[PDB]
């Protein structure tokens, strides 16, 4: 790094220098011993620089997971006086942070002068501003799911339509199309019923503040109705609502699991438990679910053993992986062994070092269910990061290993892997996009689906499209759920496929000869590819330069439900809304508008079935693809502190 | 710049390497 | 050789739908379609596959 | 209020017994009763197999016999380990995998006494080297089609794997009975114990295979050779014309010296390398 130092004073200024290093450091250096010595280096420059920029000190500081220097920059920042450049990087560090890493920083700050940092911190404003943008613009079509609700029949198709509808209001609480018709809702039961009331919940995520007495219509004493499990879902539904955000809640959660009826509605309770804290480690939730798995009942695994990696997600813990582990050698009971298949691959989550001591004792385990399990942690264990080893474990697995759910899975672990570099991701799934295993198949179009989801690649299309009329019933659903995520919020942008897909799913929910589970990834399909209005995405990355934890671990968990389909609902957690968002110096949104620099047509909306100034007032959205042709009127009373190139909440400045 | 390309390929490389021992792998179950 | 093991997959599946019977068209008819003389069986009207 | 992922595990060993017990009247309907243990709401597992003896001529399954049940199974007991009866199997020498009406009538008397009765159907002739065929079954009730309501209530993508057969469809699948998918547990010590004992020898390694007899079979082989060889002249001249098809569908009625020729050699080779070899690793091991 001498070179290094003494390269960054040079005859040359830092107007790109010094701000490719960073970039290209990011993207090519793997080992971490090295990563962190040339970063903390490039946090030096900042630091002793003239007028030095504070966008990207953080930035480049969370990797170094320094919780305590954070806190110092920002309280030099008030010290300073100025709440403007100390107040933006405090949103920033909030959405692409550790939920430790961010625990880590109030307590600096807290051990009305304690309020704005608290709150800037929790992002509460944000969410409210999150559910204030959804709301404001909710385009979604009853047109849409009415063309889905003639094919409705007493199949699982009612509980997979139930399913669609929900990711199209994700977070815009216009629970309307469920109740307008009521009827037909009560025509499903004795399972939808959990699955129905799950998809209050991701309707109405964020509405933190009015969530309790949501729920409190699902109350032993008001209604007391037949059923159980629609009571049992409401543990599930607080999670939903309350996805990566545990407030009050952890004590009513644990209020409600510490006594215990028949576990029916405990599934709920350690589901909802584990969406509520997930990524804590408190010792005390994890204690509780111990007696909660140990209980060694089938319909209470499948939530024990998600739920405690969901909690102690990204821990190492020697006690954990042994008791996960452990238990997963002597449950005769498999739905349980279930659940363990991801419980201990989250838990070793962005380490993609210290998984090798249990990678290699997964990975060789005799019980199929373990051997795929190990495949999830290198999954997970090199979440991003194009290693070359984990691949080369995980291709040879997907190819010769006998179980086929092992070989499944092994080939959706790629997605997670090679994400960073979408380009080059087909370049592995194309000879196995047509392999003899119809099972090798599935894992290949899902690997294709999570992988490049965010961006609607050419030749990732091309490849679904022949296996979108496989001969085999459930190869198609993966085919379908694969476009609709590579595809979503686009718009004739990425390729005039858009169009032709949505007339596709059509056809194939209308017909009464297609496979009823092949439909189920159709209807599904139809309900994602219309996310929240059209104003959700999801990208496991998020614009700062982090890979978004709630994301990673949501997408794993939807791809599992061939075992448990009220488990699909794990996919709110990875949409993220694709806006941007202009505030005063503290508090006030204002009402300002900026145009584009493109055509009004790619832009526009689907609509229910020349300018070059497109107009969008402050609460607007912009798909991150065309993020960078928007307009920032300089005339105007405001200017934005952050640059007009990556989305997100910005601190409009005044001039 | 060409840092951005040295490094670039090297990757390709180590890349190519990995396909061929898939390839060649599925070779010896394809045939079983 | 992925083909190979594709191709043989699926004659099982494919050696199963019903054979074709042999018949001789004595004389063609109108809008496509002929009259033909089944082995031991009667004369049939059949239309005519477009290939 | 099934959960369309029962899973019935059956076993490495009760599968031998049922396919001995359906090849031995392989004509006729043989049954037994299958000793399992109900573990999960969502899995039956079975232990152990024992069959019942025939009434005698007719091909039926027509019905059991309380007492050599009860004899049995108090029998086993004393030596092996208590196990419960949680389903019948009679093998269908080569119709394929179905209940017909005898056996769904037979099949909701053991539901009567116990609700999660699990009837499996194997079939003897049709499973050939790797596909055994067995498609275990279960009924359904006649009130819910009169009710209209489907059954299985379906909570996941696990039952609707495998594309049920055609001929199985024509008969009551999915009408008057539904299949529940059947899977297999195999550990190391019966795999190694099986596999690794199946085709095996102890010293035929180093046996010279009647040196006077091998250089004769060699000269048949050689011999044959010399006209096949002569006949892949004529075979090469007259081949690349037109038509390839016309070629192609001209060697369905006279030997192609092409192909037969490689057999012999392939045979040719081996024999020899393995003969010789086995001679010099002789002359080495004993003196
Ligand atoms: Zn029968």
């Amino acid at each position: 790094l001498d070179v290094f130092e003494k390269t960054i004073l040079e005859s040359n200024d830092v107007p790109g220098m010094l701000a490719y290093s960073l970039k290209l450091c990011m993207s090519l250096m793997q080992n971490k011993q090295f990563r962190n010595k040339v970063l903390r280096v490039l946090v030096k420059i900042y630091m002793n620089l003239e007028k030095p920029d504070f966008i990207n000190v953080c930035q480049c500081l969370i990797f170094l997971d320094d919780p305590q220097a954070v806190s110092d920059i920002l309280e030099k920042l008030v010290k300073e006086d100025n709440l403007l450049m100390a107040y933006q990087i405090c949103f920033d560090l909030y959405e692409s942070a550790s939920q430790q890493f961010l625990s880590s920083v109030i307590q600096n700050l807290r051990t009305d002068q304690t309020l704005k940092m608290i709150k800037i911190l929790s992002g509460e404003m944000a969410i409210e501003l999150h559910l204030q943008f959804l709301i404001r613009n909710n385009n979604t079509d009853l047109m849409i799911l009415k063309n889905t609700k003639d094919a409705v029949r007493n199949s699982v198709c009612h509980t997979a339509t139930v399913i669609a509808n929900s990711f199209m209001h994700c977070g815009t609480t216009s629970d309307q199309f469920l109740r307008d018709n009521l009827e037909w809702l009560a025509r499903a039961t004795n399972w939808a019923k959990f699955t129905a009331t799950a998809s209050l919940g991701v309707i109405h995520k964020g509405h933190e503040k009015e969530a309790l007495q949501l729920m409190a219509t699902y109350l032993p004493k008001d209604t007391s109705p037949g059923s159980a499990y629609q009571e049992g879902g409401g543990l599930y539904a607080l999670g939903l609502i309350h996805a990566n955000h545990g407030g009050d809640i952890i004590d009513y959660l644990l209020n409600q699991l510490k006594n215990a009826s028949n576990d029916i509605v405990r599934h709920g309770g350690s589901l909802g438990l584990g969406l509520a804290a997930m990524g804590t480690a408190r010792q005390d939730v994890y204690d509780l679910l111990k007696t909660n798995l140990y209980q060694d009942d089938a319909v209470t695994g499948e939530a024990a053993g998600l739920a405690l990696g969901l909690v102690m997600l990204g821990s190492k813990n020697a006690q954990a992986i042994e008791d996960m582990v452990g238990y997963a050698q002597e449950t005769q009971h498999e739905k349980i062994l279930r659940g363990l298949a991801v419980g201990i691959a989250l838990v070793m989550y962005g380490r993609m070092e210290e998984a090798d001591a249990l990678i290699e004792s997964l990975c060789r385990d005799k019980d199929p269910i373990l051997r795929r399990s190990g495949m999830y942690t290198v999954a997970m264990a090199y979440c991003g990061s194009g290693n070359n080893k984990a691949i080369r474990r995980l291709l040879h697995v997907a190819v010769s290993d006998v179980n086929d759910d092992v070989r499944r899975a092994a080939v959706e672990s790629l997605g997670f892997i090679l994400f960073r570099t979408p380009e080059q991701c087909p370049s592995v799934v194309s000879l196995l996009s047509e392999s003899y295993n119809p099972h090798v198949r599935y894992g290949a179009a899902m690997a294709l689906g999570i992988c490049c989801a965010g961006t609607g690649n050419k030749e990732a299309i091309n490849l679904l499209e022949p296996m979108t009329n496989d001969p085999v019933n459930y190869v198609r659903q993966g085919a379908l759920i694969a476009s609709a995520l590579i595809m979503i919020q686009q718009t004739e942008i990425t390729c005039p496929k858009v169009n032709q897909f949505r007339q596709l799913y059509s056809k194939v929910i209308n017909d009464k000869h297609d496979d009823v589970m092949a439909k189920f990834g159709a209807i599904l399909a139809q309900g994602i590819l219309d996310a929240g209005g059209h104003n959700v995405t999801i990208s496991l990355q998020s614009r700062t330069g982090h890979t978004h934890m709630p994301s990673v671990v949501g997408v794993l968990v939807f791809t599992q439900f061939w075992f448990w389909f009220p488990l699909s609902h794990f996919l709110s957690l990875a949409y993220t809304p694709t806006c941007v968002i202009g505030l005063n110096k503290d508090l006030k949104m204002p009402k300002v508008q900026y145009k584009s620099n493109c055509k009004p047509s790619t832009f526009a909306y689907p609509a229910p079935l020349e300018p070059n100034f497109q107009l969008l007032d402050n609460p607007a959205r912009v798909m991150p693809a065309q993020l960078k042709v928007l307009t920032m009127p300089e005339t105007c009373r405001y200017q934005p502190f952050k640059p007009l190139s990556i989305g997100g909440i910005i601190i409009l400045k005044d001039t | 710049d060409l840092y951005s390309r040295y490094k670039k390929l090297q990757q390709e490389l180590e890349f190519l390497e990995v396909q061929e021992e898939y390839i060649k792998d599925e070779q010896k179950n394809l045939k079983k | 050789l992925n083909a190979k093991v594709r191709l043989l997959r699926e004659e099982l599946q494919l050696l199963q739908e019903q054979g074709s019977y042999v018949g001789e068209v004595v004389r063609a008819m109108d809008k496509k379609k002929v009259l033909v003389k089944v082995h031991p069986e009667g004369k049939f009207v059949v239309d005519v596959d477009k290939n | 209020a099934v959960d369309t992922a029962e899973q019935v595990y059956i076993s490495s060993l009760a599968l031998l017994k049922m396919l001995k017990h359906g090849r031995a009247g392989v004509p006729m309907e043989v049954m037994g009763l299958m000793l399992g243990e109900f573990v999960d709401d969502y899995t039956v597992r079975v232990i152990d197999v024992f069959a019942m003896p025939q009434s005698g001529t007719g091909v039926s399954v027509e019905a059991v016999d309380p007492v050599f049940q009860a004899k049995m199974l108090d029998m086993l007991k004393q030596t092996g380990r208590p196990e419960m009866v949680v389903g019948w199997y009679h093998s269908h020498p080569g119709f394929g995998c179905w209940l017909s009406g005898v056996d769904i009538n037979t099949q909701q008397s053991f539901e009567a006494l116990s609700e999660r009765a699990v009837a499996v159907v194997v079939d003897p002739i049709q499973s050939v080297k790797g596909k055994v065929v067995i498609d275990a079954f279960r009924l359904i009730n006649a009130n819910m089609m009169v009710l209209g309501h489907e059954p299985r209530q379906t909570t996941s993508n696990l039952g609707h794997l495998n594309k049920p057969s055609i001929q199985a469809l024509i008969h009551g699948l999915n009408r008057h009975y539904y299949s529940i998918t059947i899977n297999y547990r195999k550990n190391e010590l019966e795999q190694k114990m099986l596999l690794n004992l199946h085709k095996k020898s102890w010293m035929e390694g180093l046996t010279l295979q009647d040196y006077s007899e091998h250089c004769k079979h060699n000269e048949s082989v050689v011999k044959e050779m010399l006209e096949l060889a002569k006949n892949y002249n004529k075979a090469v001249e007259e081949e690349d014309k037109m038509t390839p098809e016309q070629l192609a569908i001209k060697n369905v009625g006279k030997q192609d010296p092409k192909r037969h020729l490689e057999e012999h050699v392939d045979v040719l080779m081996t024999s020899n390398i393995v003969q010789c070899l086995a001679a010099m690793l002789d002359t080495v091991v004993f003196k």
